[PDB]
């Protein structure tokens, strides 16, 4: 009788965990690009004159 | 003219190169070299000018 309650945690607990890493992924993928324009500006702007 | 957009040193062309799912760049700058210590001045003066 305890299968089918462990079951029933393992599936949520599995989703909440798989949430949280999709939900990393979009927020990185956003980081990356103004990681990205930081790394523009300074070659533009402080190696150079823009 | 956007420093290290075409690699480093002062741009003067590029070719391009086909890969299997992506392009190679080459690029053709100049870079300077073998430099000398002067003195300079930011203005001359002559005739009171
Ligand atoms: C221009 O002159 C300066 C100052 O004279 C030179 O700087 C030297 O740098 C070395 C580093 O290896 C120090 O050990 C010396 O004390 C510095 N002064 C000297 C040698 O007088 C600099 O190297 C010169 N630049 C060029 C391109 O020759």
């Amino acid at each position: 009788e305890a299968e089918v309650q462990i079951d029933r945690l393992i599936t949520g607990r599995l989703q909440s965990l798989q949430t949280y890493v999709t939900q990393q992924l979009i927020r990185a993928a956003e980081i990356r690009a103004s990681a990205n324009l930081a790394a523009t500006k300074m070659s533009e702007c402080v190696l150079g004159q823009s | 003219k956007r420093v290290d957009f075409c690699g480093k040193g002062y741009h003067l062309m590029s070719f391009p190169q086909s890969a299997p799912h992506g392009v190679v760049f080459l690029h053709v700058t100049y870079v300077p070299a073998q430099e000398k210590n002067f003195t300079t001045a930011p203005a001359i003066c002559h005739d009171g000018k």
